[PDB]
RNA sequence: AGUCGAUCCUAAGGGUCGGGGGAACCCCGACAGAUAGCGCGUUUCGCGCGUACUCCGAAAGGGAAUCGGGUUAAAAUUCCU
RNA sequence: GUUUAACAGCCUGCCCACCCUGGAAACGACUCAGUCGGAGGUAGGGUCCAGCGGCUGGAAGAGCACCGCACGUCGCGUGGUGUCCGGUGCGCCCCCGGCGGCCCUUGAAAAUCCGGAGGACCGAGUGCCGUCCACGCCCGGUCGUACUCAUAACCGCAUCAG
RNA sequence: UAACGUUAUUUUACUUAUUCCGUGAAUCGGAAGCGGGGCACUGCCCCUCUUUUUGGACCCAAGGCUUGCUUGCAGGCCGA
């Protein structure tokens, strides 16, 4: 008869994200006439950790294309980029590491990241630490391109989509071991609070399909319906099959 | 404290280009590379100019 | 017409100020707080003439709404004397007392009996 | 004269800063701009019903000319005019007698009275106003003038029709009797807009407007045409 | 009490214009938009910049400036020198 | 008990950082620990940075201690002497410097202030144009300020072992 | 399995309704010019928009032509 965790997560409130210390959203250049035509050249100035993010970032410094300033952007670091290289953004680019494309002008078995998926949302995929796209064929008929995701989908988007050449720097963080409660407490008090986590065959019925009994079990096949309603549908959600492989 | 009408104006400069901004090892590295980087710049025009005069 | 910015900004237009054909207040107000509204009295407590014996200055009840500016100003009007400083506080029970030190051209006994105090 | 020389700039991607350049095709226009064109535009997507698409054919450059020199000279007086032959007519009532006075030949405006003109047979030539808004006080306006057998045109400028009778805006003007020395000329226009309106009213019943798409998939048709014309060449 | 604080700044956040909802009390909150204005010279007009909140939010965060000596029954880095 | 405030000037110059000469294996220098050097060490000579460092002015006239004369009811009176010289430290409180360890944790923003790139524009010959220099002149609003802060001044129905 | 007609399911075309994305709405579409290349002979065809050894700087036009009148300077075109 009340409300379970998982829809008290909606609300916010207590699960809001923790933003403070963040250093402002990491993303390429807006697109303009330089990128999509020639080329517009950067200077790496500084690679830094930002807090809940396990890939670093980098600041790098453009030239304004038609104003008297400094443009300032925060990309997603790939591996191998270092403080004063040269970053080269536009359809001419060069094919290099840290450079960044569009898919139109790299070649098939390319590995990138940071990945548009709308021409100039400034890159959604293959964005964490160790992971990449791979450039599988372009369709020169309908100007779109195949690429290969982090989690093996395979998706089809507009050659015009811009993408960072290499891997996003970082990778290995997840195979270390943590040992202790402390080290996740530590990981997740900049994310979010979602830790600890409370089985919910340890609470009572009030407050979770699974609660009650003499007996700590579910009681019920824990896989659930997709349409079940809030509050419902907690295990197993749309389940096409359970246990080992 | 470093408000001019409370310090005196030595105290606050460096007679030198850029002066208590950038240090002067950075500054020469500076110079040197605009000098340099202006050179190569000529000799890259006088190529082409030469490479499109043979041709 | 060229135009050199993408954004559009809102251009000025002439303003005029208020030309009103009557006045809503038909005459000034009357001051309110004028030289014998500001001072009401002279203190007298034993204090109050230490201080006048000693420092040379003179302690007044003055109105709440009063500032040091205006007790100076009410003080020269009133009395005719220089003042060197005006140190104000509001007391417990909610009345302002003014303590005026006057320059040393002026001898605060005399102008003391001058007041009847 | 030697210490002067040429500074050339080379503009490019990553090259020297343009200078100020022409950016209002470009510009963030506010809400009322945005939408007064965009209401354009779509005017001229959709298909237009012959009814409103009869009004998009107005009078001839020099007819309209020829026309509104005509109505010039017909125009019904002013204020001071007005008051200036009424107080004349006061002073000359007694000591005149009242004497007779020719009856004015004037353009009539105001849209109960032109219709109420055309509805009588009185009305001798209509001037429709092509900008109505709303457009149905009039869109029904040539039918009545094509059933009463009075030529009617349609003109550019409900504004033009107002300036001539000394108002804002007019939505439509009617001519019911001529001047016996401008008879000839006004016969003249008469068949000339006859002509072009009264006896093309059959065929544009049927001739619907609109459907016209943007320059740029203009642009994309033509090469697509341009392609199969060539390959099946 | 010009010198100690509030006062100023902004933090988590709060309160809002417009817009969008709402029978309405009200809800979201700069997200549907001709922003506030800011500099130069002046016949006070002209020129040039101008990305929709110049509001609230810390007597422990940031931050302009005071020290001895003396003095009251009761005040002091505030009164006297 | 034998004291020396803010502030002004001069001096000094920690640990670092920086500059000039020179060119190093038989490698050297070096910390409690490290570390550094042909991307220029050791060495010699310098620059800068901190100071809650030193001296002087403030300032002995003040404060403190001691020894006296006097009114002896009301002189908040009157005078003298001294305030000096060294040592010591894994000592305690505070501040600072420079290294090292830790992070799938990297540990605020703004007001405000300083500096810099550029050089449109700008002045005269016995006066003009500038001037963040020194000295001189005037002003600085509003509110809080007593007291307790607790085995009786707050809460716990109290002058309550909480 | 088509002349006529009814019915149902798919495929596909357009963009202005509608929905979504980006921007401080800053070069979008067509064509033509400056340059480079093939052909054969004077025209056709195919290409590009100037920036890639360096942790520098880059704005507010130089120059040419043309008017007011002879310039305190000011007004236009190219440069763009
Ligand atoms: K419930
Ligand atoms: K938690
Ligand atoms: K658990
Ligand atoms: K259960
Ligand atoms: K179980
Ligand atoms: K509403
Ligand atoms: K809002
Ligand atoms: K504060
Ligand atoms: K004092
Ligand atoms: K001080
Ligand atoms: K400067
Ligand atoms: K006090
Ligand atoms: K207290
Ligand atoms: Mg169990
Ligand atoms: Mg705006
Ligand atoms: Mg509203
Ligand atoms: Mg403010
Ligand atoms: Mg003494
Ligand atoms: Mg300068
Ligand atoms: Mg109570």
């Amino acid at each position: 008869g009340r409300v379970i965790r998982a829809q008290r997560k909606g609300a916010g409130s207590v699960f809001k994200s923790h933003t403070h210390h963040r250093k402002g959203p990491a993303k390429f250049r807006s697109l303009d006439y330089g990128e999509r035509n020639g080329y517009l050249k950067g200077v790496v100035s500084e690679i830094i950790h930002d807090p809940g993010r396990g890939a670093p970032l980098a600041r790098v410094t453009f030239r304004h294309p038609f104003r008297y300033k400094h443009q300032k952007e925060l990309f997603v670091a790939a591996e191998g980029m270092y403080t004063g290289q040269f970053i080269y953004c536009g359809k001419k680019a060069n094919l290099m590491v840290g450079n960044v494309l569009a898919l139109r002008s790299i070649p098939e078995g390319a590995v990138v990241c940071n990945v548009e998926h709308k021409v100039g949302d400034r890159g959604v995929f293959a964005r964490c630490s160790g992971d990449y796209a791979i450039v599988i064929s372009h369709n020169p008929d309908n100007g779109t391109t195949r690429i290969k995701l982090p989690s093996g989908a395979k998706k089809i988007v507009p050659s015009g989509c811009r993408a960072m050449i290499g891997q996003v720097a970082g990778g290995g963080r997840t195979e270390k071991p943590m040992l202790k409660a402390g080290n996740a407490y530590h990981k997740y008090r900049v994310k979010r609070n979602c830790w600890p986590k409370v089985r919910g065959v340890a609470m009572n019925p009030v407050e979770h399909p699974h609660g009650g009994g003499n007996h700590q079990h579910i009681g019920h096949a824990s896989t659930v319906r997709r349409d079940a309603p809030p509050g419902q549908k907690v295990g197993l959600i749309a389940a096409r099959r359970t246990g080992r492989l | 404290e470093y408000k001019r009408s409370r310090l005196s104006r030595n105290r606050r400069t460096v007679n030198r280009a850029y002066g208590g901004v950038l240090s002067g090892s950075a500054v020469r590295e500076r110079i040197i590379r605009a000098f340099l980087v202006e050179e190569q710049k000529i000799v890259k025009k006088v190529l082409k100019i030469q490479k499109a005069k043979e041709k | 017409k060229i135009r050199t910015k993408v954004t559009f900004h809102r251009p000025k237009t002439l303003k005029k100020d208020r030309n009103p054909k009557y006045p809503r207040i038909s005459a000034p107000g009357r001051n309110k707080l004028d030289q014998y509204g500001i001072l009401k009295y002279p203190l007298t407590t034993e204090s109050a003439m230490k201080k006048i014996e000693d420092n040379n200055t003179l302690v007044f009840i003055v109105d709440i709404k009063a500032d040091k500016k205006k007790i100076k100003d009410a003080v020269k009007k009133m009395y005719d004397i220089q003042t060197k400083k005006v140190n104000t506080l509001i007391r417990p029970d909610g009345t302002k007392k003014a303590y005026v030190r006057l320059t040393p051209d002026y001898d605060a006994l005399d102008v003391a009996n001058k007041i009847g105090i | 004269n030697p210490l002067f020389e040429k500074r050339p700039k080379q503009f490019g991607i990553g090259g020297a800063l343009p200078p100020k350049k022409d950016l209002t095709r470009f510009v963030r226009w506010p809400q009322v701009v945005r939408i007064q064109r965009k209401r354009r535009i779509l005017k001229q997507r959709l298909k237009v019903p012959p009814s409103l698409n009869q009004f998009s054919k107005t009078l001839d450059k020099n007819l309209a000319t020829n026309l509104f020199k005509m109505l010039l000279k017909y125009r019904p007086e002013d204020k001071a005019a007005k008051k200036e032959r009424l107080l004349k007519r006061a002073q000359a009532e007694a000591e005149g007698k009242t004497p007779e006075t020719k009856k004015p030949i004037i353009v009539k405006y105001g849209l109960k009275h032109i219709t109420y003109l055309i509805e009588q047979n009185k009305a001798q030539l209509v001037v429709i106003a092509h900008d109505v808004d709303p457009i149905e006080l009039v869109v029904w306006l040539p039918a009545l003038c094509r059933k009463m057998e009075i030529p009617y045109c349609i003109v550019k400028g409900k504004a033009r029709l107002g300036s001539i009778v000394h108002k804002k805006t007019a939505s439509a003007l009617c001519l019911t009797t001529v001047k016996n020395e401008d008879k000839m000329e006004f016969s003249r226009i008469l068949e000339a807009i006859k002509a072009n309106f009264n006896d093309k009213y059959e065929e544009n019943r049927k001739k619907w407007g609109g459907g016209v798409m943007g320059s740029k998939s203009q642009a994309r048709t033509k090469a697509k045409e341009r392609v199969l014309a060539k390959e099946a060449a």
